[PDB]
């Protein structure tokens, strides 16, 4: 399970998209984040 | 239960298990000594568009009543994203 | 040619095995949708028109595009400037919010424009002025 | 509804039945509080969610404040806070 | 009014109660609610 609770503002006129590239416990020994994407996550919501 | 001694219990309780997760539903009678597993089967019905409830009702002092209880779902599963997940429980200690 | 022992040209010789075909669109799978609105999903029949299928409960493994969901934040400001923002393209089951913090723009939520589609959803943790919701937040529970 | 609720109790002490007049008592949970949990059962690990009125089993919170790759990271790292790449203006200046 | 809730759908939930279940189910309609009105019997020559 994971959550983002990174905290920042974005003014008028900013954007701060949050993202990972997620190796897993779930995945082989060569999937490293050039194979992952920029996968985004939701600030101060849970997720699984 | 020293209020309303109890021969029976209904273990009503709702849970959505995810593939092979599990709750045992337990009474302890003794107050929490002896974990007996509920020896009537639940009524696994349905509960609504996701949920099982699951309807025990058992004479759970066969003879005569107890006074007093302890009640329990073993929520367990085979890794940690199976989750079992647990709401709405229906304990009534019951006389019959 | 490792050189065991062999059948005859006219011995009864056969060979067996599940095999894992690459099952075929239409002829090993039909596609349909069962449950609909907030519940609209898609279902690989293994076509009970026209199946080469598995043998029952022996594997079928399924690739698909599909439409990703758009959670789009919306907030309005001190006169129209929308922060109209596009969302997390995700399916509709966690397409989230970008949790905007443009200090004019105030949250209204998300106008979730919808997989294949264009419209609105607001299922949040995201909080409209000062908690005045709560009015509703009661009457809710009331009301049931 | 609160006070006619309350005259239902005020019949209740004398209500004829309610039931024929079976009941016992209830054991009831909703997975908000801590009351009817015996957390104290030191085997009990689950995590009810305060409004959300359900629970699964317990979790390992494990907590981390990601590191940055300083060169890849185009941000320029604002002392404790992190910002755009940027080079300075002199925004203002008086030179009398 | 929601301890009375979790008291009513837990606990009546139970029952041990009415006659045990002589009354099997229930239907209500104030002349108010969308989902039991039958506007599809358009026979629905009245209003709410």
């Amino acid at each position: 399970r994971i959550v983002l609770m990174s905290t920042y503002l974005t003014p008028e006129r900013t954007g701060c998209t949050w993202e990972m590239k997620l190796i897993l416990d779930d995945m082989a020994s060569s999937t490293t984040f050039d194979q992952l994407k920029w996968e985004p996550i939701g600030n101060y919501q849970d997720l699984d | 239960m020293t209020e309303a001694p109890y021969n029976t219990v209904r273990f009503s309780y709702e849970a959505f298990l995810p593939k092979g997760t599990k709750v045992v539903p337990k009474y302890s009678a003794d107050d929490g000594k002896t974990w007996k597993t509920f020896t009537k089967s639940p009524t696994t019905t349905r509960a609504n568009n996701e949920f099982t409830r699951y309807v025990i009702d058992e004479k759970v002092k066969s003879s005569g009543t107890n006074t007093k209880l302890q009640v329990r779902l073993d929520l367990s599963t085979e890794n940690s994203f199976l989750r079992p997940r647990v709401r709405r429980l229906m304990v009534t200690t019951r006389d019959e | 040619s490792p050189q065991g022992q062999e059948p005859s040209g006219g011995t009864s010789y056969y060979v067996s095995y599940k095999y894992n075909k690459r099952m075929e669109a239409g002829k090993d799978y039909e596609v349909t949708t069962q449950g609909e609105g907030l519940s609209k999903k898609w279902y690989i029949n293994f076509t009970p028109s026209n199946g080469a299928k598995p043998i029952d409960q022996t594997v079928v493994l399924v690739d698909y595009t599909y439409y990703l969901a758009r959670k789009d934040s919306v907030f309005i400001n001190k006169y129209g400037d929308i922060a109209i923002l596009p969302g997390e393209p995700n399916i509709m089951r966690l397409v989230t919010p970008p949790l905007n913090t443009d200090p004019e723009n105030l949250q209204l939520g998300t106008v979730t424009v919808l997989p294949d589609s264009d419209e609105a959803v607001c299922i949040s943790f995201a909080i409209t002025r000062l908690s005045m919701e709560d009015l509703q937040k009661v009457k809710t529970r009331v009301d049931n | 509804l609160e006070y006619n609720q309350a005259v239902n109790a005020l019949d209740d002490g004398a209500m004829e039945g309610q039931n024929p007049l079976t009941l016992r008592s209830v054991f009831s949970e909703g997975f908000i509080s801590l009351d009817k949990a015996d957390i104290t059962h030191p085997d009990f690990g689950i995590v009810f969610s305060f409004e959300d009125a359900e629970a699964t089993l317990a979790y390992t919170e494990a907590v981390n404040q990601p590191k940055i790759i300083p060169g890849d990271t185009t941000a320029h790292i604002w002392g404790r806070l992190i910002s755009a790449p940027f080079t300075e203006e002199r925004t203002i200046y008086q030179g009398q």
